[PDB]
RNA sequence: GUUUAUUAAAAACACAGCACUGUGCAAACACGAAAGUGGACGUAUACGGUGUGACGCCUGCCCGGUGCCGGAAGGUUAAU
RNA sequence: UUGAGCCUUGAUGUGUAGGAUAGGUGGGAGGCUUUGAAGUGUGGACGCCAGUCUGCAUGGAGCCGACCUUGAAAUACCACCCUUUAAUGUUUGAUGUUCUAACGUUGACCCGUAAUCCGGGUUGCGGACAGUGUCUGGUGGGUAGUUUGACUGGGGCGGUC
């Protein structure tokens, strides 16, 4: 979220951005609420999780 | 109106002109705490007597409270009977109703506090100096010599 | 009653012409007020209804003057 | 006019558009360019390009107070998120510090429906 | 000042170079923008000319000594005609035109003269003194007035080139002199 | 319940209920050239005006016209 | 000190044959800058981000004109300045800020007074506002006064004058 990145290097060096916001909870709550189907949509997050 | 005024008066007045002011003005602020009046040219006038007298006239009297000085200058020395001790100096000492009180007792008539021997003031005899007051700007100096009988 | 103490002012009756010239009856008020007036001469306030002009008779003459004529015709004050 | 030195570029970059603000340390708008604001209608405006080239307008607008060195605040998604960043280091630009500023709801308001399309 | 310090041009190298700018009024209904016939100006100012009459093959020993230098041909009514780099003015009237020898196609040359009697007439002077100045942009009067030889004796044009207001538009309020060039700028008033 | 006292008692008026809309109180409003007074010794859960008329189930589309409400840049525009 | 009158101290322009972003005509065949320049480099900045400018500066010693085209020729210099803006004014109101002292108080108190009137006084709150007079535009069936034709095989409609 945030980056100090003193001297040396004009690289963003922000993949802290790929850890968390971004299409992570923003792509989530961008649109259809949900509300129980969620339920069933990470009912396929561990049905393929196991292996 | 016109109306005169009386004391100062602020951003417009004086302290006896003839300025111009809003009736609001006028009446309401001004005249009511008689700091003004109408210019009703009976006025305008009494006032016109009020531009000869006290100034023309009472101005060359301040020439006078100035022209006591053309006789500061003309005798220019008063001496003091005071004696000395182990070399000429003063065993007496004089100040300002000493050189006032020893001014006024001949021609020379000031006020005691018309007199500024400004210390020296005093501690030794023979010639000396003062600064007599009669005027807020004009003074005028004489010498005084303390004599040793 | 609407009348100026100095002055006398009442209301007067006209007209009202259109522009058609059709006349009817009014009336014409004058510009009277309430107003606090220090005397001077006695350590008081006046308060006069007067109109508007009447003011300005009481700016020349002089208060004193003015109320020396209601005072001069018991109009009393 | 006025002088800063030491300030800030703020991001709005949103699928559709994304706007930069570049203002001083106590947000006072020193100045301002869109996607929009300079060509580029439709797909167009909503592309990291064209946020380029607002990111380089935004320059030629707060160099009129020259500013040296500044941070960046990236909100949202969408292109032009970190494509304007870049504009930003060559516009000629020390570039500070970095950090998003995309708002998160604790889950709050019931966000709109569908999209059947 | 009251009319003009005429002592205003004390570093060019001959400041002569000084202009009729005046003021006049607006078109708020229908006026217009012209100049008489060579206007000569109060003064000897001190031009000698090159004016060019459309005269014909005897006014060239008479036609040509009064204020000028030569005066166009016969044969070079279009034997003049073949250049741009190659070729004030005239064209004589009563009833003769010259639309045969200046119109179509970006120049201003009208006032030279109508006689038939004369070349050099016996009583005939004032062409050759001040240019003319009709109708420009956002007003007129453009050309030239006093000199660097003169004091106040070239403000002879000050009340009678200043004097030139005739019938202003509507609307309006034409009053307003000056002059000056290669040095500083300015004038007075009307 | 009311009403055409004396040719009409009714389906007309009122009505509880509903809706709009005005009103910060020296209220709106109303009687008064005015002072004064009702509204009210009340204060927006109050007071006025307008419509509709228990209740049940309900009360859709139209703001071009006419009224009203809001607007401020232009245009036009009084005395002065 | 905000929106208008208007006046000194200054800007400014991609119609073709082209060294190249020609305002219309006018003085015009040499002014000047060492009172210290052309443009490199950033400063305010108008913005059709096509380019222009200078208080300042790194700079440090010439550029050009009828030249051959174009209905119109010099960014060689000057101005009366239009396409439309921008920086003080002058006062003048003007939107504006306070003040209090006119004026309002249907707050509190005091006295005339064994009085919910009124008058005076003291205070609090307002305040040159509000309100009223005169003039003035608008609105105004609330009120008022009237008008709203005649011929006609009755009158009206139609028609006619
Ligand atoms: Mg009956
Ligand atoms: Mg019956
Ligand atoms: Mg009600
Ligand atoms: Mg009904
Ligand atoms: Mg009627
Ligand atoms: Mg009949």
């Amino acid at each position: 979220i945030k980056v100090r990145e003193n001297e040396p290097f004009d690289v963003a060096l922000r993949r802290f951005k790929r850890s968390c916001e971004k299409a992570g909870v923003l792509a989530e709550v961008r649109r259809r609420e949900f509300y129980e189907k969620p339920t069933t949509e990470r009912k396929r997050a561990k049905a393929s999780a196991v292996k | 109106m016109q109306v005169i005024l009386l004391d100062k008066v602020a951003n417009l007045g004086s302290l006896g002109d003839q300025v111009n002011v809003k009736a609001g003005y006028a009446r309401n602020f001004l005249v009511p705490q008689g700091k003004a009046v109408p210019a009703t040219k009976k006025n305008i006038e009494f006032f016109e007597a009020r531009r000869a007298e006290l100034e023309a006239k009472l101005a060359e009297v301040l020439a006078a409270a100035n022209a006591r000085a053309e006789k500061i200058n003309a005798l220019e020395t008063v001496t003091i009977a005071s004696k000395a001790g182990d070399e000429g100096k003063l065993f007496g000492s004089i100040g300002t109703r000493d050189i006032a009180d020893a001014v006024t007792a001949a021609g020379v008539e000031v006020a005691k506090s018309e007199v500024r021997l400004p210390n020296g003031v005093l501690r030794t005899t023979g010639e000396h100096e003062v600064s007599f007051q009669v005027h807020s700007e004009v003074f005028a100096k004489v010498i005084v010599n303390v004599v040793a009988e | 009653s609407r009348v100026c103490q100095v002055t006398g002012k009442r209301p007067v009756t006209g007209n009202n012409r259109s522009h058609a010239l059709n006349a009817t009856k009014r009336r014409f008020l004058p510009n009277l007020h309430s107003h606090r007036f220090w005397v001077e001469s006695e350590k008081r306030f006046v308060t006069l209804r007067v109109s508007a002009k009447g003011m300005r008779v009481i700016d020349k003459k002089g208060i004193d003057t003015v109320l020396a004529e209601l005072r001069a015709r018991g109009e009393k004050y | 006019r006025k002088q800063v030195s030491d300030g800030v570029a703020h991001i709005h970059a949103s699928f559709n558009n994304t706007i930069v603000t570049i203002t001083d340390r106590q947000g006072n708008a020193l100045g301002w360019a869109t996607a929009g604001g300079s060509g580029f209608r439709g797909s167009r405006k909503s592309t990291p390009f064209a946020a380029q080239v607002a990111a380089e307008r935004c320059a030629d607008a707060v160099k009129e107070y020259g500013i040296k060195n500044l941070e960046v605040m990236v909100k949202g998604p969408g292109p032009g998120r970190e494509s304007t960043i870049r504009a930003l280091n060559a516009a000629g630009f020390r570039i500070t510090n970095i950090t998003d500023v995309t708002p998160i709801p604790h889950n709050g308001c019931r966000p709109p429906k569908k999209r059947r399309v | 000042k009251v009319y003009t310090i005429d002592e205003a041009a004390r570093t060019a190298k001959f400041d002569e170079t000084v202009e009729v700018h005046a003021k006049l009024g607006i078109d708020p209904r229908r006026s217009d923008q012209n100049v008489r016939g060579t206007v000569s100006l109060p003064h000897g100012l001190g031009k000698q000319v090159r004016v060019l009459a459309i005269a014909k093959g005897e006014k060239i020993k008479e036609a040509e000594e009064a204020g000028a230098d030569y005066v166009g041909g016969e044969e070079i009514i279009q034997k003049i005609l073949d250049g741009w780099m190659d070729f004030v003015m005239g064209a004589v009237g009563s009833k003769l035109g010259r639309i045969l020898g200046p119109r179509g196609l970006n120049p201003k040359a009208g006032t030279v003269g109508f006689n038939i009697g004369e070349i050099i007439r016996e009583i005939k002077a004032g062409r050759i003194e001040f240019r003319n100045d009709k109708t420009g942009a956002i007003h007129a009067p453009v050309g030239k007035a006093s000199f660097p030889p003169e004091k106040l004796a070239d403000n002879i044009r000050a009340f009678i080139r200043a004097l030139e207001a005739h019938k202003p538009e509507g609307a309006k309020g034409t009053f307003l002199r000056s002059v000056y060039v290669t040095t500083t700028m300015g004038p007075s008033v009307r």
